């Protein structure tokens, strides 16, 4: 369609402009102007919890656009798969695992 | 000429044949994880290989 | 009227670059992100063949590939950080104690 | 969308091939995003909407972040001090067995019926209604397997 | 589809055994208590196997489109949750001298278990995916559990890193049949080819890529070379479980997959798993002639067995008894391995420290440990296939598939095969009651003692006994 077309193209047009702003810039910067330890391992299980809960953030995702659809017993469904979820956080937090100070 | 009893040492001759080659089978076995990648890529190779050819 | 062929080829290609670079590499991480690529590359390959018979199926098993990934991903990773605290290298030729 | 498939397979297959001969580790994972943003475009060239997003915010939003983590976690030593992989008598063996490899499932490949890829776009809400109904087990048993790999993360991944 | 309360009723080794990851995570949460974690993942797991009646009372039919309970499920659920008890028995008092965190073995054996339902069920690409990732994953934690070893640790990163390749590989796999059929399920594969045309080159690469991932998974060669370094340096119930569950259960899903798929009947299929059989006999048998270690020597032990098993595997399509065989092989090479490896982790417990030497020395057992000793070469005699065993039965009941389907290539094999293990295990056999220079008291250790012994007689009463088996075998026949 033409509207669909003329909506790719001012995304492309977008993106192409946002990233010439911001390159122009740069070189702006560049061009004028004169001139003249071991870490804890605390942040792996925070990145890692991270992943983890995205992924199932994904799946929430993938449910939330089409609770209609699929009804009460997607709720169910979804419901057993929150409660799985939650019971991995209370084991996470009863543990110390997402306790930063010690 | 017999008193060492040859066919005894002829139907033995499969007993050095087998450690012989479990010998020569364990070398393959050196613990070397980029070497047991590397196995199982040459095999996928060769079980594709064999399905392509029959 | 793109060719699932080519789809299929490029998923293909993507798998053995990562196998190459699983093999070719003594680091462990670099091990690690080959892996990565060799299961992106599968998921890829779900993905062009879902499409190309119009199913939701491939973008299924896409999910839970990636939910594969991210789960090989953080064990690898946390192997990797208790070989680089115990070894001090990732050398994965250092570790081959266990033999014949 | 032909041409954005193309261009992004093409660049998806430099920034792997720049990946597995790299020395430096965060730029190896810096052309692996780039692979990965590659392979989403080739995800939304194909209409799966929902897949190419999931790459951008999954895989390449946090899988690769772990990666980062742990290579500043690392500090990375006797690496660019080797550069054993690009000698030849390490690599071309390795190289030409994925190529023949790559010769045997690419004639495979060629082999079979193609009536081309409509690029139809599926929604995620189509993903999301055959999720929770035909595959309401592998979502289930996706979410242990999260739990799993959780747990074996923290079991091992921790410092005492 | 929906799911209706008789569905709920065929799922209920699953919903039990995650309900019990459920509760030993809250108990956890609640408080570190190991006798309490482990009663209450060993209680999940026998309401599971008591729960297998009520599935056999609900009937045979597909609980998804990815599942399909029938007789040969719950056989292989009812192995796998046996392994899994017995894995949990054996683990306590191992786990007794651990000095972190016990609890969270149970909650990955209990996850294991769950993959290997899953396995034992599975229906679909799909779920035999995910239920090989879910038997695999909490195995990547179990190997390494005792990462302060060293031994443990290089075992859980070699594991990890070879299945990580292999779930590769078998994805890719997947990926291609699925552009070639256009179905996962397990029924549809090669459908749609006819008229002589099942042999489709897209299809035949898409199931080597699968044989390669699942031929890691059952130790077969040229996939083979991981098996006796992460057999020995696991702990010794993760190496029971990974030899017996892990084994049963992805072996059950590739019977599954041949017997449903119009494609298992191909010339070019059967020819490369009669080549894989018949390396992987020969050449499992061959590399445990000169292993001084016990791990090792079962790891290769292992190789050869699934041998046999996949020997079995391939006259499917000829004989209709091949499934019979393939159980009744399967419960004597479970109780054969878990009696080996019981007597293994029995005498590898307690956990005496990450910076001491886990060696056996099995040599002079008998005169400290008669039992234990006894046991064991009730078990090295069984899987030598030497008649009043179990193994016995089941290495005749692999001739007799192979006689039958006239694979004579490959029962040449079993009987060279058989002659180097009898030599190997015999030799385990007398180095046990000969003499040694050198070299428990609670109730889970007895338990451990308990559970090896009733292996060891259910062996040799099933070895000359064995139609109560060949029944019970006979009534694990699934859909057609
Ligand atoms: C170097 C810079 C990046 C170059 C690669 C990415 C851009 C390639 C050129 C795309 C131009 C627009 C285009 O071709 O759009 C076609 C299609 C539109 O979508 P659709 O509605 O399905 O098309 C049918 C039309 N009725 O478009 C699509 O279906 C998706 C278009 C591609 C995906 C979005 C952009 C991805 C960018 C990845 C960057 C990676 C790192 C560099
Ligand atoms: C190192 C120790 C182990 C040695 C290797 C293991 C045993 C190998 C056995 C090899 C058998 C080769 C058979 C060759 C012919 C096969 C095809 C054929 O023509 O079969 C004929 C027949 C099937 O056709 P059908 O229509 O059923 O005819 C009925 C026949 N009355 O076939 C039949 O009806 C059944 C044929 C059965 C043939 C006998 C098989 C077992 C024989 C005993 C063992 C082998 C010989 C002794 C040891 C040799 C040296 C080691
Ligand atoms: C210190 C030990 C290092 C071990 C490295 C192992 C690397 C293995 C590389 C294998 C290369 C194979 C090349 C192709 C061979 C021919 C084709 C396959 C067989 C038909
Ligand atoms: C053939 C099937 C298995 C039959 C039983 C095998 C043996 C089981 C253990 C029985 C007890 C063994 C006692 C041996 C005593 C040896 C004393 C030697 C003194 C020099
Ligand atoms: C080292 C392993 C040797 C195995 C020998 C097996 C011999 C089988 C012969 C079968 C002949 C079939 C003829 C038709």
């Amino acid at each position: 369609s033409t509207e669909v077309i003329a909506h790719h193209w001012a995304f492309a047009i977008f993106l192409i402009v946002a990233i010439g702003l911001c390159c122009l810039m740069l070189v702006g910067g560049w061009f004028l102007g004169g001139r003249a330890l071991r870490l804890s391992a605390k942040f792996y299980l925070v990145a890692m919890f991270f992943v983890i809960f995205d992924v199932e953030a994904l799946y929430l995702f993938a449910w939330s656009t089409s609770i209609r659809e699929s009804g009460w017993v997607g709720f169910v469904e979804a419901a057993i798969f929150i409660f799985v979820l939650l019971a991995g956080l209370v084991y996470l937090v009863r543990i110390g695992a997402l306790d930063w100070t010690p | 000429l017999l008193k060492r009893d040859p066919l005894n040492s002829m139907m033995n001759i499969p007993a050095v044949l087998s450690r012989f080659a479990g010998k020569g089978l364990l070398l393959s076995e050196n613990g070397y994880l980029r070497w047991y990648v590397a196995s199982m890529s040459i095999g996928a190779v060769v079980v594709l290989a064999l399905l392509m050819v029959l | 009227m793109i060719p699932l062929q080519h789809g299929l080829i490029l998923a293909a290609i993507l798998f053995v670059l990562g196998l190459t670079g699983l093999v070719i590499r003594r680091n462990l991480l670099f091990m690690l992100i080959g892996l990565e690529i060799m299961i992106n590359a599968s998921a890829l390959a779900f993905v062009v063949a879902g499409s190309y018979w119009g199913q939701t199926d491939g973008q299924v098993m896409y999910i839970l590939a990636i939910s594969l990934a991210a789960a090989e991903a953080s064990i690898g990773l946390a192997l990797l950080l208790q070989l680089h605290r115990r070894r001090q290298n990732l050398n994965i030729d250092s570790v081959s104690e266990m033999r014949g | 969308m032909e041409f954005a498939f193309y261009i992004c397979g093409l660049i998806a297959i430099l920034a792997t091939l720049r990946v597995i001969t790299h020395t430096n580790p965060v730029h190896a994972l810096l052309y692996l995003i780039i692979s990965l943003l590659a392979i989403s475009g080739v995800f939304f060239s194909l209409g799966a909407y929902f897949a190419g997003a999931l790459e951008i915010i999954v895989y390449a939003g946090a899988i690769m972040v772990l990666f980062v983590f742990v290579v500043m976690m690392l500090n990375l030593s006797e690496i660019e001090q080797e550069r054993q992989w690009l000698k030849p008598q390490v690599w071309i063996g390795p190289a030409i067995l994925s190529a023949i490899m790559l010769v045997v499932i690419v004639y495979a490949i060629l082999g079979v019926n193609d009536q081309g890829i409509d690029g139809t776009p599926i929604s995620a809400k189509a993903v999301g209604i055959t999720l929770f109904g035909p595959y309401v087990l592998a979502v289930e048993l996706a979410s242990m397997l999260l739990l799993a790999g959780l747990v074996v993360a923290f079991h091992v991944g921790r410092e005492e | 589809m929906t799911i209706t309360p008789q569905n709920l009723i065929a799922l209920l080794p699953l919903l039990i055994v995650g309900l019990t990851v459920v509760v030993v995570m809250l108990s956890i949460a609640w408080r570190r208590n190991h006798f309490l974690n482990a009663t209450l993942s060993v209680i999940g797991l026998n309401a599971a196997l008591v729960s297998l009646w009520f599935v056999g009372q609900a009937g045979a039919m597909d609980v998804t489109p990815l599942m399909r309970v029938d007789g040969f499920a719950m056989l292989y659920t009812g192995l796998v949750l046996l392994a899994s008890l017995a894995t949990c028995t054996f683990a306590y008092p191992w786990l007794e001298g651990y000095n972190d965190n016990k609890d969270e073995f149970y909650l990955l054996v209990l996850i294991a278990a769950l993959g290997g339902i899953l396995l034992a069920n599975a229906n679909h690409l799909a779920s035999l995916f995910l239920g090989i990732e879910l038997i695999s994953l909490p195995l990547f934690g179990l190997v390494g559990y005792a990462f302060r070893q060293k031994r443990s640790l290089e075992a859980s990163i070699k594991y990890t890193i070879l299945s990580a390749a292999a779930s590769s590989f078998l994805l890719f796999g997947m990926a291609l049949v699925y552009a070639q059929s256009g179905d996962l399920s397990f029924v549809a594969l090669g459908k749609n080819l006819g008229d002589g045309m099942l042999n489709e080159p897209l299809l035949l690469a898409g199931f080597g890529l699968m044989i390669v991932g699942l031929g890691f998974k059952l130790s077969l060669v040229p996939f083979h070379l991981w098996t006796p370094d992460v057999y020995q340096g696991a702990p010794a119930p993760v190496s029971t479980f990974l030899a017996t569950a892990s084994k049963i259960a992805i072996f059950g899903v590739v019977m599954r997959l041949f017997l449903y798929a119009p494609v298992g009947d191909s010339e070019a299929i059967r020819v490369v798993l009669a080549i894989i059989a018949f390396a992987s006999i020969i050449f499992g048998n061959l590399m445990a002639l000169s292993q001084t270690n016990i791990k090792r020597l079962l790891g290769y032990s292992s190789i050869s067995h699934l041998g046999y098993l996949l020997v079995a595997l391939i006259a499917l399509q000829t004989g209709e008894m091949s499934m019979e065989a393939v159980g009744v092989y399967l419960a004597g090479y479970l109780f054969s391995s878990l009696g080996a490896f019981g007597v293994v982790s029995l005498m590898s417990s307690p956990y005496r420290g990450p910076d001491a030497d886990s060696l056996f020395s099995y040599r002079g057992l008998f005169w400290h440990r008669p039992i234990l000793a006894a046991v064991m070469t009730v078990m090295m005699l069984s899987l030598a296939g030497i008649p009043m065993t179990l193994g016995f039965i089941g290495k005749f009941y692999v001739l007799a598939v192979g006689v039958q389907a006239h694979l004579w290539w490959l029962v040449g094999a079993v009987v060279v095969g058989s002659a180097i293990g009898l030599y190997y295990y015999l030799r385990v056999a007398v180095s046990l009651y000969l003499h040694a220079p050198e070299q428990p008291s609670n109730w889970q250790y007895s338990a451990g003692g308990i559970v090896v012994l009733i292996s060891a007689l259910l062996v040799l009463v099933l070895g000359v006994w064995p139609q109560p088996l060949i029944s019970i075998v006979r009534l694990a026949m699934p859909l057609m």
